[PDB]
Formats: structure tokens, C-alpha cells, sequence
């Protein structure tokens, strides 16, 4: 029993803080109230980093080494069936 | 303008409110070192998920009995719950740093938390260790002295804001001790 | 160039790095055998979707219970999550090959993976088989010995790089065993 302090109507709700910042005229700061949602796996895989991996993209053609480029990114990924 | 931020929490309605232009200029004029304060808050919220997960796991690796049978992090339900509490406490502390005012954290989060923990059987000693790891993380990001990640800031001194988050974390342990 | 690639991984920001000819010559001056190392990486990432699907399909034809009711590849949601993890693992192994260093694979992918799979009920022995098929695939592409696809390279010996991908795939099984 904890219903004195944390009632089930308000239980597990916490503020959120938001930034629309780029060093631009229309930049803002935002707040909202929200329910905190999380799952047991997160100790090693926080929600900010989870399900990201390194895509590597390389461009080349035989003897055209002056044109060559390599790129790295890490978006979220969905294995194709 | 800070009363508009407080209004949201007063209503608890989950509808977003935003400030810019003259309203954000009034906020930065009203709350001390706003320019450096907003970067200090941004440094925490940009890292908040990794902070909570590392701290919560940091309390478990030092005290593995928490995840043994009958331990208070045993089973996935309790583990998701703990990681959740970590995000809830960091949330109110990040908003107390934004306001420069601990009262939101005290009134809405720490009020009754000790008795709640005792009634649930949540170990307060281990809870204080998770909070103390988040204290060290936040101080490192605010001073940009974290060894695992550098962020971008204009040059200056931010010691007061770091010593400011220090006390706000310290209030959590002081409430639950 | 190297610092930007490192900051992409450190930030986890999902924004792509891009490089000129003078930048590429600087990274190739840092890397060992970049010319052959970049063709070896290119041979994997040109085939990565075909690799993951074939490896997961192979794990299933050797263990059909994975796709029976109560099987850990049963329902489309689980099948897609399993192909997501096959691609994750293969992507991290590719970056360890580009880096000439296991640390990124160990630190961001393999640390905590065993505990997470045990907590989820993901079968680690079946995971090791899927990874072992991806090892055989990658060794074949790097040496240009694949039976159904040929790739174009300047003539020479690439046995050291093949031995290199083998060691990184073996680290995955060693972590989750
Ligand atoms: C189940 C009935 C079952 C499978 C499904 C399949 C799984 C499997 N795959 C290999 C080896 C390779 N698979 C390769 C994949 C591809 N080859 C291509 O040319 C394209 C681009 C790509 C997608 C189709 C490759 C390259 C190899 C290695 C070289 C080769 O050509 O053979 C294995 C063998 C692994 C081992 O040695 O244990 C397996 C099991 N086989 C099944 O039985
Ligand atoms: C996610 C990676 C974040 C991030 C987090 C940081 N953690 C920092 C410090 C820190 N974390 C722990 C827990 C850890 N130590 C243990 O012994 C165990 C179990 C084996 C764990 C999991 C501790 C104890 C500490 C040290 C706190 C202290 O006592 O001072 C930290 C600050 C490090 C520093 O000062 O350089 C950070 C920022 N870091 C990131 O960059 C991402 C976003
Ligand atoms: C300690 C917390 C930090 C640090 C902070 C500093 N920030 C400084 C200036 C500055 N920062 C911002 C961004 C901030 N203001 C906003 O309005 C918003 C969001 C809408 C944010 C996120 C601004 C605009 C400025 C003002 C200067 C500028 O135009 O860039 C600053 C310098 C203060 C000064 O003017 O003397 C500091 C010290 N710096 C540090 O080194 C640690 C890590
Ligand atoms: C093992 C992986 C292969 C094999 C590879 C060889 N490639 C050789 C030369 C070579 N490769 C590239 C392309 C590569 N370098 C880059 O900078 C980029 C993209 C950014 C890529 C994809 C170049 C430019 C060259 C130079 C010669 C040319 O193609 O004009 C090579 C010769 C030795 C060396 O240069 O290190 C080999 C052995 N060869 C094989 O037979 C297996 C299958
Ligand atoms: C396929 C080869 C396996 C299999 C895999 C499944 N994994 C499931 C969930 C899951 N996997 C991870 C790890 C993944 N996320 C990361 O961030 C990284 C690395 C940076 C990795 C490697 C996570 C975190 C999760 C849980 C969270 C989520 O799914 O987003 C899963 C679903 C479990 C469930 O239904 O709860 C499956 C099926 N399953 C198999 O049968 C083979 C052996
Ligand atoms: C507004 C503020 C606010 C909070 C601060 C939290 C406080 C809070 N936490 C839990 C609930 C819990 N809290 C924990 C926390 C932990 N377990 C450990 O072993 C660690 C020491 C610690 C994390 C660091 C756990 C594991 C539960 C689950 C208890 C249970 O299931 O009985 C609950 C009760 C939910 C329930 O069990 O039904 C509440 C009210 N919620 C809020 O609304």
C-alpha cells in the first residue's frame, strides 16, 4: 500500500523538458507533464542508444580513386524479412 | 514566465507549453545565469536515458544481491520499475535546475518517498548510491569534464551550476535516509 | 576524419559523416592496409541484407522449433526483431574491421548482451549458429570465394583480413556463451 502519497490517478508521472535549439531565430524551450515508460533491458541498452548500429557506405570504381568516399551513420534498424 | 511552466505541473494535463522570443527573453532575464543554466539543463536532458541506465546498473553491479531471488530488482517487472524510478527522480531534478528552485522536487517527488520505500521494501541505501552516480554524471556534463562524451559550449565558468545540481541530488538522499 | 567518425558513435545522433579526397587520404594514412581493408568492409556491407536473411533462415532449418508456437522466432514481430539483431551484430563487426579494433563491438554491442538475452529468453546457442553462418559468409566475400556471387578487386592476397573478420565474429559467441 502507497495510496496516501502516490495515488493511481497521478502515479509515475513526471515533467519533461524539450529544446528546439539550433542557434536560430525561431529556437524555443518546451515543458510537458508525462507518464514515465521503460522496460527491464535498459541497464545496458538505454532508449537514447537502443537498436542503433554502424551503417558504413563506400563508393569506388576501378582506378577512379580520386572520386572515392566513405560515410558512417547509426540510425535505428529493421531487419528485412 | 516560470509560473507558466509551474501551471503545466499544477494541471498535470500532459499538454505541451513552449517559450521563445520575448517570453524566453523574460525567462532568461528572471532566472540567474539563464544562458549557462539552459546549457546546463540541455547537458543533462541530452544524456538522461544513458545516465539513468548506467546509474541503476551501477547500483546493481556493486550490490548483486538486488538481482538474486528475493532481491528487490529480481524479475523483469521490478527491473523496469527501478529504471523507471531513476528516470522520475532525474526528471524532477532537471526541472529544479531549470527553475533554480528545489521546491518542485521536494513537493511532488520527495514528499512521502521514504515511507513509500519502507512500505514497499525498496532499499534506501542502494537508492542513495544510484542517485550519487547521477550526481557525478550531471556535475561532469555541466562542467564538460565527462571522460565518455564532450558537448559544445561557449567558454566560461560553470562551477556554481554544478554545485547547484550537487545540492539538489543531495536533497533526494537527505529525504530518504 | 577519424574524430568525426568517433563523435558519430559517441553521440549516437544518427547523422551521417562525409569525407573528401584529402580527408580519405588522412584516414588511410592512420589505418593499416586501408586499400584492402576498405574493399573487405565493402564486400560485407554490399551483401549485408542477403547475409542476415540467409543466416537466420539457416538457424531455423537446423532448429525448426524456433518457428513453432512458443518458439522464439514465432509471430512476425519476433521474426523481425531477430533479423534486426542479426543486422545489428553484423554492422558492429563491420565497424570493428574498419577500425582494426574489437573495442566498439565489445563496448556498445556485446557488453550486457548475454544478461539481456537470458532476461528475454532469447536462445544463445541458436544465436551463436546464426553468427557462425555470418562468419563463413564474410570470410567467403573477403577472399572472393562465394559460390553464387563474385565481386571485383585488384589481384592479390587478403588472407590476413579474412583471419581478422573471423576473430571479431568469434568474440560475439564468446560474449554470449
Ligand atoms: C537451411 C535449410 C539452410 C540455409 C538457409 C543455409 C544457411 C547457410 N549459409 C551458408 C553459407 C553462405 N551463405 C552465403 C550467402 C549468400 N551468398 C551469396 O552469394 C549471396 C550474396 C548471399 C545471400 C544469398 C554465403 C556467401 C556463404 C558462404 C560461401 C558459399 O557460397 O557457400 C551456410 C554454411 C555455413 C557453414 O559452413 O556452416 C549455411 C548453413 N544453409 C542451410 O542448410
Ligand atoms: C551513458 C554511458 C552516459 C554516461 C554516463 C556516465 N557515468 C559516469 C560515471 C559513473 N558510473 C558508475 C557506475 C559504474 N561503475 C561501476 O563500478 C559499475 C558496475 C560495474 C557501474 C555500471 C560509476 C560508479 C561512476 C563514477 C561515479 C563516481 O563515483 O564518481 C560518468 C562520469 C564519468 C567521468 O567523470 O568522466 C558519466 C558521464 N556517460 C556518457 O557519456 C553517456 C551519455
Ligand atoms: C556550463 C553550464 C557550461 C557552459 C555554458 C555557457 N553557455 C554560454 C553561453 C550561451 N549558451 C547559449 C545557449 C542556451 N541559451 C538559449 O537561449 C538556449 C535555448 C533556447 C540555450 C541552450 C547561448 C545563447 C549563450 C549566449 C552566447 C551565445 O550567443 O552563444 C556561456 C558563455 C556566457 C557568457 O556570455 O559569458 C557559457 C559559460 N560553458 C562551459 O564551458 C560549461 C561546459
Ligand atoms: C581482399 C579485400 C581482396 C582484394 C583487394 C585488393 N584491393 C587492392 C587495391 C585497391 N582497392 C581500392 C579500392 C578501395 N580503396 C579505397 O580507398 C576505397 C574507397 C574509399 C576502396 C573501396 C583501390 C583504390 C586499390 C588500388 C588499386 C586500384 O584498384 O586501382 C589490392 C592491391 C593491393 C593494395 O592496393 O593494397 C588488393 C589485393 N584482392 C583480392 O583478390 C581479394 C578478393
Ligand atoms: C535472433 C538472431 C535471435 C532472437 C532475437 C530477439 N531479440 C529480441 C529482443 C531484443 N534484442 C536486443 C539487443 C539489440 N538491441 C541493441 O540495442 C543491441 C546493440 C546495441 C542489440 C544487439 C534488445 C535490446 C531486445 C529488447 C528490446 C527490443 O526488442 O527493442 C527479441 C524479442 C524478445 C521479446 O519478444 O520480448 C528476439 C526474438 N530470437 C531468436 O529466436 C534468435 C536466437
Ligand atoms: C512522483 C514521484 C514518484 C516516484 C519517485 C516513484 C516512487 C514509486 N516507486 C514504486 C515502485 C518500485 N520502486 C522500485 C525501485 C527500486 N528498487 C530497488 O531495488 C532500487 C533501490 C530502486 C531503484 C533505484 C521498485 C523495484 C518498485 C516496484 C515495487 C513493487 O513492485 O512492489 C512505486 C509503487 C508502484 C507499485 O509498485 O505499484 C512508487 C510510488 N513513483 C512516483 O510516482
Amino acid at each position: 500500500l502507497y495510496n496516501k502519497y502516490f495515488s493511481a490517478d497521478r502515479l509515475h508521472k513526471a515533467p519533461e523538458i524539450l529544446f528546439e535549439y539550433n542557434k536560430t531565430k525561431y529556437d524555443r524551450v518546451g515543458v510537458r507533464y508525462t507518464e514515465v515508460t521503460s522496460k527491464a533491458s535498459e541497464r545496458f541498452f538505454p532508449k537514447s542508444r537502443m537498436n542503433r548500429a554502424p551503417v558504413i557506405e563506400i563508393s569506388y570504381r576501378e582506378g577512379a580513386v580520386s572520386t572515392a568516399s566513405v560515410s558512417l551513420s547509426m540510425p535505428e534498424i529493421s531487419g528485412p524479412p | 514566465m516560470l509560473d507558466a511552466f509551474s501551471r503545466v505541473v499544477v494541471n498535470s494535463d500532459a499538454k505541451a507549453a513552449y517559450v521563445g522570443g520575448s517570453d524566453l527573453q523574460a525567462l532568461k532575464s528572471f532566472i540567474a545565469d539563464g544562458n549557462k543554466r539552459l546549457d546546463a539543463v540541455n547537458s543533462i536532458v541530452s544524456n538522461a536515458s544513458c545516465m539513468v541506465s548506467d546509474a541503476v546498473s551501477g547500483m546493481i553491479c556493486e550490490n548483486p544481491g538486488l538481482i538474486s531471488p528475493g532481491g528487490n530488482c529480481y524479475t523483469n517487472r521490478r527491473m523496469a520499475a527501478c529504471l523507471r524510478d531513476g528516470e522520475i527522480i532525474l526528471r524532477y531534478v532537471s526541472y529544479a535546475l531549470l527553475a533554480g528552485d528545489a521546491s518542485v522536487l521536494e513537493d511532488r517527488c520527495l514528499n512521502g518517498l521514504k515511507e513509500t520505500y519502507i512500505a514497499l521494501g525498496v532499499p534506501t541505501n542502494s537508492s542513495i548510491r544510484a542517485v550519487s552516480i547521477m550526481k557525478a554524471q550531471a556535475v561532469a556534463f555541466i562542467t564538460n569534464t565527462a571522460t565518455e562524451r564532450k558537448m559544445s559550449f561557449a567558454a566560461g565558468d560553470c562551477t556554481s551550476l554544478a554545485s547547484e545540481v550537487a545540492s539538489y541530488f543531495d536533497r533526494v538522499g537527505a529525504a530518504i535516509s
